[PDB]
């Protein structure tokens, strides 16, 4: 299952 | 055994259009199983191997929002380095993104992934440590800065080891039949003329799983030969892989040379060298 | 963006025997940008129904897709994969060999 979250660039 | 769980997401800008093209492929270890695609007629996360089937509609359901909650952030963030670089909107830029856990034979964590490129170049990746970041140039600074201070590191670090975890051990169960296998190599050598006074020898490896696979060539009782032809080991298509690598060697003493080949499944590695019909 | 041109190779699925149908791969590796058109061809005409798989990448960042079609090899058909990529001034046609 995916993440939640990816990083905000 | 050493096993992986591994997301590979790509978002691609269109100059004139407004939303990128978006792209997510999950891996268990070489084995894909579920895809995303923005260009799809109706974008949803869809099957990619017959054992992850085995999933509620719910699981299906909460992965579509998720990959297109992804791909607005996604968009977002190719936007945003636009500004960073100074680019311009009439030229395509992609930036790409593989997360996931290695996990040993125990089932514990061993390495956590959670890397971006941009342009195809390394931007900004989480440590080993899972706490800290690496940039690469000024952009990732700032994007580095950002993750600091919204503590990024501890929000990866969960998934990581939680769920990346619990999930790979899911689907280790669902596919155990497909993923928990070993199959060996079969191989052969083939012969090719080249020129008149020398010859192709090409060793082959084929239908095996998983697709990490040796292959040398040496003369017999000489060390073994860097100056060799590989393919990359390449997909059947049938979820097995292929390889083989090639050497020239001089008409007449073809069987001086020795070919071996090592794969997970062979206890000892296979020793084949050309045989006359 | 450095441009990194494709790699291709055209195989079948299972070593070809004239008159058996079998599957034609056209693997193309390590490219960048992730643009790419990939055609298959028969007798230099445009196989119609080619199977094209899901765009990933390598742990360079380097991107790789496989095309395939159902195919029957007869001694005298020839089969071949044209790439068309930008680090390319030309499209590339990679022709299928029977012992590859
Ligand atoms: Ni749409
Ligand atoms: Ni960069
Ligand atoms: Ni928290
Ligand atoms: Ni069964
Ligand atoms: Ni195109
Ligand atoms: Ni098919």
């Amino acid at each position: 299952a995916q993440a939640e979250r990816t990083p905000e660039l | 055994s050493p096993h992986s769980l591994r997301y590979f997401t790509t978002a691609v800008s269109r100059p004139g259009l407004g939303e990128p093209r978006f792209i997510i492929v999950g891996y268990v270890d070489d084995t894909q199983f579920v895809r995303f695609d923005s260009d799809a007629e109706n974008p949803r996360m869809e099957p990619r191997a017959r054992w992850i089937e085995q999933e509620g509609p719910e699981y299906w359901e909460r992965e579509t929002w998720k990959a297109r909650d992804m791909g607005r952030n996604f968009r977002v963030n190719l936007r945003t380095l636009l500004g960073y670089y100074n680019q311009s909107n009439d030229e395509s830029h992609t930036l790409q993104w593989m997360y996931g856990c290695d996990v040993g034979p125990d089932g514990r964590l061993l390495r956590g992934y959670c890397q971006e490129a941009y342009d195809g170049q390394d931007y900004i990746s989480l440590n080993e440590d899972l706490r800290s970041w690496t940039a690469n140039d000024i952009a990732s600074q700032i994007s580095k800065h950002k993750s600091e201070a919204v503590d990024e590191a501890h929000q990866q670090r969960a998934y990581l080891q939680g769920p990346c975890v619990e999930w790979l051990h899911r689907y280790l169960r669902l596919g155990n039949e497909t993923l928990q296998r070993s199959d060996p190599p079969k191989a052969h050598v083939t012969h090719h003329p080249r020129s008149e006074d020398e010859v192709t020898l090409r060793c082959w490896a084929l239908g095996f799983y998983p697709a990490d696979i040796t292959l040398t060539w040496q003369l017999n009782g000489e060390e073994l030969t860097q100056d060799m032809e590989l393919v990359e080991t390449r997909p059947a298509g049938d979820g097995t892989f292929q390889k083989w690598a090639a050497v020239v060697v001089p008409l007449g003493k073809e069987q001086y040379y020795t070919c071996h080949v090592y794969h997970e499944g062979l206890p000892e590695p296979l020793t084949l060298r050309w045989e006359p019909p | 963006m450095i441009q990194k041109t494709p790699q291709i190779q055209v195989y079948s699925r299972h070593p070809p025997e004239n008159g058996k149908p079998n599957i034609l791969n056209c693997y193309v590796t390590q490219f960048h940008p992730p643009h790419i058109e990939i055609q298959m061809l028969k007798n230099g005409k445009k196989i119609p129904k080619v199977e094209m798989s899901d765009m990933s990448f390598s742990k360079d960042w380097s991107f790789y897709i496989l095309a395939h079609t159902e195919f029957t090899p007869t001694e005298t058909d020839t089969y071949a994969c044209r790439v068309k990529h930008d680090s390319m001034a030309e499209p590339k046609t990679v022709y299928w060999d029977r012992d590859m």
